[PDB]
């Protein structure tokens, strides 16, 4: 693989280095993902060197598929599988009708054994969020953005404390703990089931205090019973607000009992109860499981 | 708890093919394993000048032994792929990882910073980014969980023991570090507590003693004779409380196998 064979189409994207374009093989038709990298004076950034080898290693029907690597002097180009749309403009354009149940199921469905299948192979993605997931016409959805993505050992040592976008931020994250393991890509994968359903985020804080605030008046503010160790968290505060935990099912109305089930176990504040990726395949919610196609253009 | 075992089952896979050529060393016709023992020691010493987690020790010389597996160089150019070995490393591991001018400023100014950003991109090429890849190190923190109770000193012997395996291509490149941490894990314990390698781990590794013999007569005279060696930087190294000071403890005379 290299560049003449590659017909640019156009701009779907540009996180950093910093484009995607849209391409087309003119040898094969097939349409794919460039991925630029530009090459500071301080070689290949390391967000790139983890992307790539990790990506290498994860071949996965619900992983975005890494192609290839074209490897010149000054450029670095990523070929990735093209997918129509990401999560979050598909959102946008169901605005008003909503998103239909076997949809949702569906998808989530597919994040998880996606999911399972990094964390089974030792990788943290870090960055599960609406926009960081593709969307095919065929019902697929796939993981990609694996730029902070990280390989853990077991068990895990202390990891970067940025990590995740705000919103999709797991408590234990917010509160500082030494070490964070998978179940903070769980709790991501539960505010974006929550999204999907009311298609509005479900903790959106500007700030990490008004993030654990919103958390907390949601899901309770947890203590020593429902988290042990909490209290003693390097950022806890014994003069948080203590909220009353609510209905759980006044946090997503639309859900019936299954859906409300896995939600509360996704969203479960002690990172050991929290449910795990591959038990949640299992879980009930799933018993009727299709894979539709998305209802839209 | 969740994936321990998926874990273990695909770093063994994944050894298997990540794993150096055991000769390689006699097709280099300008570099000896002595050679390599004197590398190997100085990344040990730019590790400790920099703070470098462990992993990214284990992490560099694999990438070392994988580029010198296809690709012939001069005895005055292994110090550069080294340093580009130990930075690419450092990238992939760290969370802070020491910028480019600190890696050019360790050897000595022997090396240009263009030189060592060219070598970079020539050890991913022929690496193919193939960087995840599993280590001595992560099959230890895996066996430590296996300890009735846990003992730091245990901990911090075997990652000694382990390192030391580093050094010597002959003739710790013909294991696999799976079997290498079984046998460091193994010394490690019966030096410090008299105990033996677990029951709990025979069923999660499938080896025994028995299988882990002929790495731990080796490692055990590589312990036994550690004071003698003419590389260093490992015992100064695990002099420290950080590690306890297990480089300070007695190898036991004998093992029984
Ligand atoms: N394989 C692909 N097919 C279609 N679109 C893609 C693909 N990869 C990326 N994109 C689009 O480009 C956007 C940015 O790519 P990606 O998230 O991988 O990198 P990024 O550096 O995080 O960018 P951003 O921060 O803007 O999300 C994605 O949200 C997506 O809309
Ligand atoms: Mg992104």
């Amino acid at each position: 693989g290299s560049m003449e064979n590659f017909q640019k189409v156009e701009k779907i994207g540009e996180g950093t280095y910093g484009v995607v374009y849209k391409a087309r093989n003119k040898l094969t038709g097939e349409v794919v993902a460039l991925k630029k990298i530009r090459l500071e004076t301080e070689g290949v950034p390391s967000t790139a060197i983890r992307e790539i080898s990790l990506l290498k290693e994860l071949n996965h029907p619900n992983i975005v598929k890494l192609l290839d690597v074209i490897h010149t002097e000054n450029k670095l180009y990523l070929v990735f599988e093209f997918l129509s749309m990401d999560l979050k403009k598909f959102m946008d354009a169901s605005a008003l009708t909503g998103i239909p149940l076997p949809l949702i199921k569906s998808y989530l469905f597919q994040l998880l054994q996606g999911l399972a299948f990094c964390h089974s192979h030792r990788v943290l993605h870090r960055d599960l969020k609406p926009e960081n997931l593709l969307i095919n016409t065929e019902g697929a959805i796939k993981l990609a953005d694996f730029g902070l993505a990280r390989a853990f050992g077991v068990p895990v040592r202390t990891y970067t404390h940025e990590v995740v976008t705000l919103w999709y931020r797991a408590p234990e994250i917010l509160l500082g703990c030494k070490y964070y393991s998978t179940a903070v890509d769980i709790w991501s994968l539960g505010c974006i089931f929550a999204e999907m359903v009311t298609r509005r985020a479900l903790f959106p804080g500007d700030s990490e205090i008004d993030q654990l605030f919103r958390i907390f008046r949601t899901l309770g503010t947890p203590d020593e019973v429902v988290w042990p160790g909490v209290t003693s968290m390097p950022d806890y505060k014994p003069s948080f607000p203590k909220w009353a935990r609510q209905d759980f099912s006044k946090v997503v109305p639309p859900l019936d009992e299954d859906g409300r089930s896995l939600l509360s176990q996704m969203l479960h504040y002690d990172p050991n109860k929290r449910i795990s990726a591959k038990a949640a395949l299992a879980h009930p919610f799933f018993q009727d499981v299709t894979k539709p196609v998305p209802h839209l253009r | 708890p969740d994936y321990h075992e998926d874990i273990h089952t695909y770093l063994r896979e994944m050894e298997v093919k990540c794993k150096p050529k055991v000769g390689y060393m006699k097709k280099q016709p300008d570099i000896t394993n002595s050679m390599r023992a004197i590398l190997v020691d100085w990344l040990v010493e730019v590790g400790e000048e920099y703070k470098l987690q462990n992993e990214t020790l284990h992490l560099a010389v694999n990438y070392i032994d994988r580029f010198l597996s296809s690709m012939s160089v001069l005895r005055g150019k292994l110090q550069l792929v080294g340093t580009a070995a130990m930075l690419l490393a450092s990238k992939f591991e760290e969370i802070y990882p020491p910028e480019v001018a600190e890696f050019v400023y360790i050897t000595d100014d022997t090396y240009t910073k263009k030189q060592v950003l060219r070598m970079e991109h020539l050890v991913l090429k022929v690496l193919t980014f193939d960087l995840a890849a599993p280590t001595v190190n992560q099959f230890l923190t895996q066996y430590f969980l296996h300890q009735q109770p846990a003992n730091c000193k245990v901990e911090s012997l075997a990652m000694f023991l382990g390192e030391l395996s580093l050094i010597d291509a002959d003739p710790y490149l013909k294991y696999l570090p799976s079997v290498i941490a079984g046998a460091a894990f193994h010394l490690a314990l019966y030096t410090v507590t008299g105990q033996s390698w677990p029951e709990s781990l025979i069923r999660k590794t499938g080896y025994t003693l028995e299988s882990l013999k002929p790495c731990l007569m080796d490692l055990h005279q590589t312990y036994l004779k550690a004071p003698q060696h003419a590389q260093q930087s490992i015992r100064e190294k695990y002099k420290n409380s950080k590690y306890h000071g297990v480089s300070l403890l007695n190898p036991p005379e004998t093992l029984n196998l």
